[PDB]
């Protein structure tokens, strides 16, 4: 069978989905300006082929 | 087998005490499960044809549904047609009834006329036969669960991608991205709840069919040696005591 | 050998990398809303039966 | 733990349930309740029951022949028994049984043993392979859960309790409970497999006749090697 | 690619070039061009083709058997092979060489095929290793370039995209492509080892002078070995 | 060991650390709470599959390998072939007025001169070399669980760490400082599993290698010594064992 | 140097590009401390098991398969033939007055007109063959080991670039630069691992595979030549064992 990956590259996913709760949680009781995220919104459609 | 009525027991509970919090349409959609099986069916299927794909899922419908005979009614059978040797020869064997297609195999050979060394080839052949047949599908529920997780990866990815496709408001992307992440879970729970636990419990089948086969064909290679079934009933019964029903015991 | 982590922890590394960096640049235009704050914390006490 | 707060601050029916309950279906789905409860059984008696000492069996061994030769081959049964297996051996000895037959029994026992002792190592291992696993599937729930319900506090804080305690338990029963086990029964089983080849090579000796001087001798062949050898120079 | 609606939202050339370029380079590294292009070579000559299937290389070898048992290693001249194994193997043996001769030429072939395709294997798994390593290069590249122009937004799109398809691109290789070029190239070596075995046996029990439906036999033995024999039912 | 290697391994580490003074305070990354956790933990998990005697004699045969050097292979053949000369001009008891170089090479031959067979003589020296193969796996076992388990350790203390922080949350801007605590002992869970812990055990697997190959040497030398045998054979025989 | 080298320094060249016209800028890609934190982090690793000699070593011998291209075995081969004809028409002595462009065969060649037999000059090329395969093992060891432990360390430092950030996050819409700065380790230990130091042991394998098959042609040859053997036979030799050492991905 294949060797497979090292653990710290497991370490580092567990990690970064603590870091996904916890980022999740401060956009939580968060308030999202809607003036600056329709210009970067229509960045991402610009850049994606959309426009 | 009871272990089925734990496993719905378990989806049950395990079902109802995940989509308590919200509603139940969250946790569930077709296009996410059909993603991952789908593109795993496809990536399996360029290792293995459609024939021995549907063996695989065949031999796993059989392990599931039915339940190997018991390595204790063998005894019983074996002991049985020792006793009808004893008593009248080979030729009280055929009408006996008998329920296992092995043991019938082995004595339809028997009751023609042959020595003991083309009768175990034959035996030998089959026991190895079905060991590879369930060995095979071991295989196929393993590349299964290895692959299930990736296409579920790449499912969220190409969400993510189309998710990124439809913005403008502030509130989609929340039931958008767990949408999308809905796909990686269900490669997950597939892989590690079912494919993997398929091909376990298929490994686990082999080694009761193995057991048994072993058994039937000792047993065989006995009555046809024409031993009484004295000594027979200790040379059986320690084979009992291997594998994980010597756990069992106390 | 000595086994190791499955192949695609890399691709779920990654998923949970890229999916962490766009949480943290929704983030950075998103202010905190204090009412908010307070009710989810209430809620979190709630579910660490902490009371 | 109980300096960053309490216990009452781990507790959760759905975490606690998706981890074990996962854990559990997963090994059922290859093993059987009752070899499971078996295994559950050996555990416990492993934990519960320290290995006899190999320097108490040589030397009971040697006490031994000393009294069946003072007074032949039935002078074993008028003093204690420590295990059932020395027990067995004993009461097959005070038959009158030939060698063979003996030496039979006694190496079906220890076969038997190592096959329990083995496979109790591979359901606990499957156990600490699972839980991390589930621990794993329980963060991408709550993440799922969290996300879907950004709105609602009330679902915001047991969705993330879930993914947290979910691969806590998972790293917990992993790490510190079922692989733990699994070591301590693989080490239970290599002290099985000193005790009980002390012992057979014991009474094959005291059937043969063979005096007491170079019996302990030949025991003591046995001791000075093993996994104690991190202590030896 | 296709549940987004279209192809026109998976393609950026950033992104296939890193990605591409990258495994490429890597594996140059490992390999040589030769190697590489032997290897692409095989992958296409194993999905684009069949090898022989072995039910009708057992009726041509008996066909040549019997032919072979009413006329002596003459008769093999006249009639056609589509293989070119067993062409080779009834050249070697109407040259009028030993068996030993021919036994070793046709074992050294069967290990130059053998070791070819495992060449090809492992050259596309490297390849199927190292793509999705280039994709965790092209989402730390994306993602420090989303975050350092957190305030240009004309800057945060491209840079997420890049980082995003990249990620997507390694995945799709890795698992959808390599990985499975190397699994087919796997299976047709099995197939192509057990072929190349029945056609070595057939060619061996040709020369020692015996019954075509012995042979028959012993050919038919092969068929219920490998993943054949689990669609045998 | 060389003092180049350990001028190289104190400018690593020097430069680790200065790599972290840059970053801010350095107690900031300092909390005994978290080294506690992690070491405690991984002491007490370990001691489950080892005992304190074992603990020690890991530690001992890692210590070993720092501060003493495997010797270079062609000084074990040069020796070999010197007191096989002196054999050949002399005698058996020649070999007792050659001075320490190595504990292994001087109780064979000590075990060679008080007057034993050879098979015993060779049963000893293999019964000291598996032995020593052995404590090399187990130490290395040792060393291993440790670096398996540091990053669980790590794991579990940023998860009690974290859910200690949501207990009580109170004040908005004092939730990343608790959760950079939290993740410290992650930090010093990688830490000592990818640059203490693995790199000790490959070592002392790496010296197992060469420490097998050496005895391995070292015992075909000491038999062809009491075969009596031609010198110059016993240096072709070495050499030709040694590629 | 190969088509493979040339194809990666043009592709990191074309990646530096893309990266400061994707950010811009080219500054934010460098930091001190990372590069500080992945650097020590990996040679203080790697130091733990190799001697600072054997890191010099396997530099040395990386910088030579990266500066010197390896022979191509059929010169090497028409320089044996042709020095056999010479030695065949002109005695040993002869095989002193062409030029000789090659260390070891050169030192073959000297050990083989000087008088010695057999048996030696055997022995002693075949200690040369261990020592250069000893020596591109060992570095190709050490290349692992980088490709090991850089990723590690960069997974260490992007650790201490979070706890940095967290620890410094007072209402977090600022923290972006900070989390770009901690990535960078990571993205370092990435690009060190599967771009030098893992290209770097799979050239030093084909290297050594390369001086191997080269080595063993001319030890064949300079043995052949102390025998005298005629400059035909050992021709078809040569040739019979190059075909059977080529492997079956280029036939």
């Amino acid at each position: 069978p294949p060797p497979g990956l090292p653990l710290w590259m497991g370490t580092f996913a567990d990690l970064m989905s603590l870091l996904m709760c916890f980022f999740v949680l401060l956009l939580s009781f968060s308030e999202m300006d809607v003036l600056k995220f329709k210009q970067i919104a229509g960045s991402m459609k610009f850049a994606f082929g959309v426009q | 087998l009871a272990t089925l009525l734990g496993l719905i027991g378990g989806f049950a509970f395990v079902i109802m005490a995940m989509v308590l919090g919200g509603s139940i349409g969250m946790f569930v959609d077709v296009t996410s499960i059909l993603i991952v099986v789908g593109g795993s069916i496809f990536v399996v299927l360029m290792k293995f044809t459609m024939g021995q794909f549907f063996g695989a899922t065949k031999i796993a419908g059989k392990a599931f549904m039915f339940k190997a005979d018991e390595p204790e009614d063998l005894i019983a059978k074996i002991v049985e047609m020792a006793d009808a040797a004893r008593k009248g020869g080979f030729l009280a064997l055929e009408e006996m009834e008998i329920n296992n297609t092995f043991m019938q195999k082995g004595i339809d050979l028997l009751v023609d006329g042959h020595d003991a060394d083309v009768v175990r080839a034959a035996l030998k052949k089959d026991i190895a036969l079905t060991d590879e047949r369930h060995t095979q599908g071991t295989g196929v529920f393993r590349a299964f669960g290895d692959v299930a997780p990736a296409m579920g990866m790449i499912g969220t990815l190409v969400g993510l991608v189309a998710m990124l496709s439809n913005m403008d408001d502030p509130k989609a992307i929340g039931p958008a991205m767990a949408v999308a992440l809905l796909t990686t879970l269900y490669g997950a729970i597939l892989s590690n709840m079912v494919f993997f636990p398929i091909a376990d419990k298929l490994s686990l089948r082999r080694d009761q069919e193995t057991l048994n086969r072993r058994l039937i064909m000792d047993g065989v290679l006995a009555i046809q040696d024409g031993q009484n079934p004295r000594v027979i009933d200790s040379y059986l019964k320690n084979y009992l005591n291997e594998g994980k029903r010597a756990l069992e015991i106390d």
